[PDB]
C-alpha cells in the first residue's frame, strides 16, 4: 500500500531537495 | 549570445536561461552562477523553476514537448507532447500547468500526469499565464477569450465561478502576480497605463501611467509586501511604481540599461534594489533613494561567469 501512495503522488513529494539551487 | 530565454523562479530569488547547447541557473542576487546543464541539444526556449528544488520544466527547440528535468539525477522524468507549440510552463508542487497558443491545459505532477483541467483563452502567443506557488493559494490566470479581459480560476476549488476582469480594452501584453497571490498586474499592447486588480474580488485597486507614448510592456513584478511594482518597457527601459498610494500615478524611478536591450525586471534582495536582465546578456542592479535618485550601479554579463 505504501508503494501504490507512492506511484500515486507528486513527483516533488517522492524525490526532492528543496536547496538543490540553495 | 546563445540566450533564448531568461525568466525568474516564484520569489525572484533565482533565475534560468535556455540556452542552445542546454541551460543555466543563477542566481538573483548576488549573481552567482548555480547550475550549467549543458549536452541538452535541442534549444531550450522556456525553462520554469519550482523554486530552489531540482525539478525544472523545459520545452525543446521543437516547441511541442514540456520535458521535466531532474537535476538531481541529471534525466529527464517527465516528457509531455503536444500536436501544437507549447508557448509556457508553469510549475507548482502538485500541477503542471503547460500553456498553448489557446488553451490552459492543468496536469498532475506524476509519472505519467493526468489533464486534470482544460480552460480556453484568446490568442496567446506570448504564453501569458500566472501560477500562485504558496500552498494556500492555487491561483491561476490566464487571458480570457474577451479581448483585454482577464479570467482567473482557482485549481483547488475549481468548482466556484471564474472571475472575468475586465482590466483593457486591447490585447493584453503582460500580466504579473505579487508573492502572495492576492494582487495581479495588467498591461495592454498601448503600454500606457498599468492596473493592478484584487485577485479575489476583481476590482481596480490602483491605476499607474507610464509614459504617452505608446510602447510594448514586457515584464512586470511586484515587491515582497505588494508596495512596489516595476514594469519593463522597450530599450531596456525600467519603471519603479509605488502601488500603496492613490496619490501617486506615475513612476518615482526611471532608468535604462546601459546596452538598451530590452530585459526583464525583479526587486533584489535590498528593499532598494531592483534587477534586470537582458536579452544581451546583461545583469543590471539598480539602487534607489526614496525620492527616485540612483545611488549605486552593477552591470557584469552573466553569460561570462
Amino acid at each position: 500500500a505504501h508503494s501504490k501512495e507512492l506511484n500515486k503522488l507528486p513527483l516533488p513529494s517522492k524525490s526532492v531537495d528543496w536547496t538543490h539551487f540553495g | 549570445h546563445g540566450l533564448l530565454y531568461a525568466g525568474f523562479n516564484q520569489d525572484h530569488g533565482c533565475f534560468a536561461c535556455g540556452m542552445e547547447n542546454g541551460f543555466r541557473v543563477y542566481n538573483t542576487d548576488p549573481l552567482k552562477e548555480k547550475e550549467k546543464q549543458e549536452f541538452l541539444e535541442g534549444g531550450v526556449g522556456h525553462v520554469e523553476m519550482l523554486f530552489r528544488c531540482n525539478y525544472l520544466a523545459l520545452v525543446g527547440g521543437g516547441k511541442k514537448k514540456v520535458m521535466i528535468w531532474d537535476d538531481l539525477k541529471k534525466k529527464t522524468v517527465i516528457e509531455i507532447e503536444f500536436s501544437t507549440e507549447v508557448k509556457a510552463v508553469k510549475l507548482r508542487r502538485d500541477r503542471i500547468v503547460v500553456v498553448l497558443d489557446s488553451m490552459i491545459k492543468v496536469f498532475t505532477f506524476t509519472h505519467n500526469p493526468h489533464q486534470l483541467h482544460v480552460f480556453e483563452t484568446c490568442y496567446n502567443p506570448k504564453g501569458l499565464c500566472v501560477l500562485c506557488p504558496n500552498s494556500n493559494n492555487s491561483l491561476l490566470a490566464f487571458p480570457g477569450t474577451h479581448t483585454g479581459h482577464v479570467q482567473l480560476v482557482d485549481l483547488a476549488s475549481t468548482e466556484k465561478p471564474p472571475v472575468d476582469i475586465p482590466a483593457h480594452e486591447g490585447v493584453l501584453s503582460c500580466i504579473a502576480l505579487n508573492l502572495q497571490g492576492t494582487r495581479i498586474a495588467t498591461a495592454s499592447e498601448k503600454g500606457t497605463l498599468i492596473r493592478i486588480f484584487d485577485t479575489s474580488s476583481g476590482h481596480l485597486i490602483q491605476e499607474l501611467r507610464r509614459g504617452s507614448q505608446a510602447a510594448n510592456i514586457y515584464c512586470i513584478n511586484f515587491n515582497q509586501d505588494a508596495s512596489l511594482i516595476c514594469v519593463s518597457s522597450d530599450h531596456g527601459t525600467v519603471h519603479i511604481f509605488a502601488a500603496e498610494d492613490p496619490k501617486s500615478k506615475w513612476s518615482f524611478s526611471k532608468f535604462q540599461v546601459p546596452s538598451g536591450s530590452p530585459c526583464i525586471c525583479a526587486f533584489g534582495t535590498e528593499p532598494n534594489a531592483v534587477i534586470a536582465i537582458c536579452a544581451d546578456g546583461s545583469y543590471y542592479k539598480f539602487l534607489f533613494n526614496p525620492k527616485g535618485e540612483c545611488i549605486r550601479d552593477v552591470y557584469a554579463q552573466f553569460l561570462e561567469m
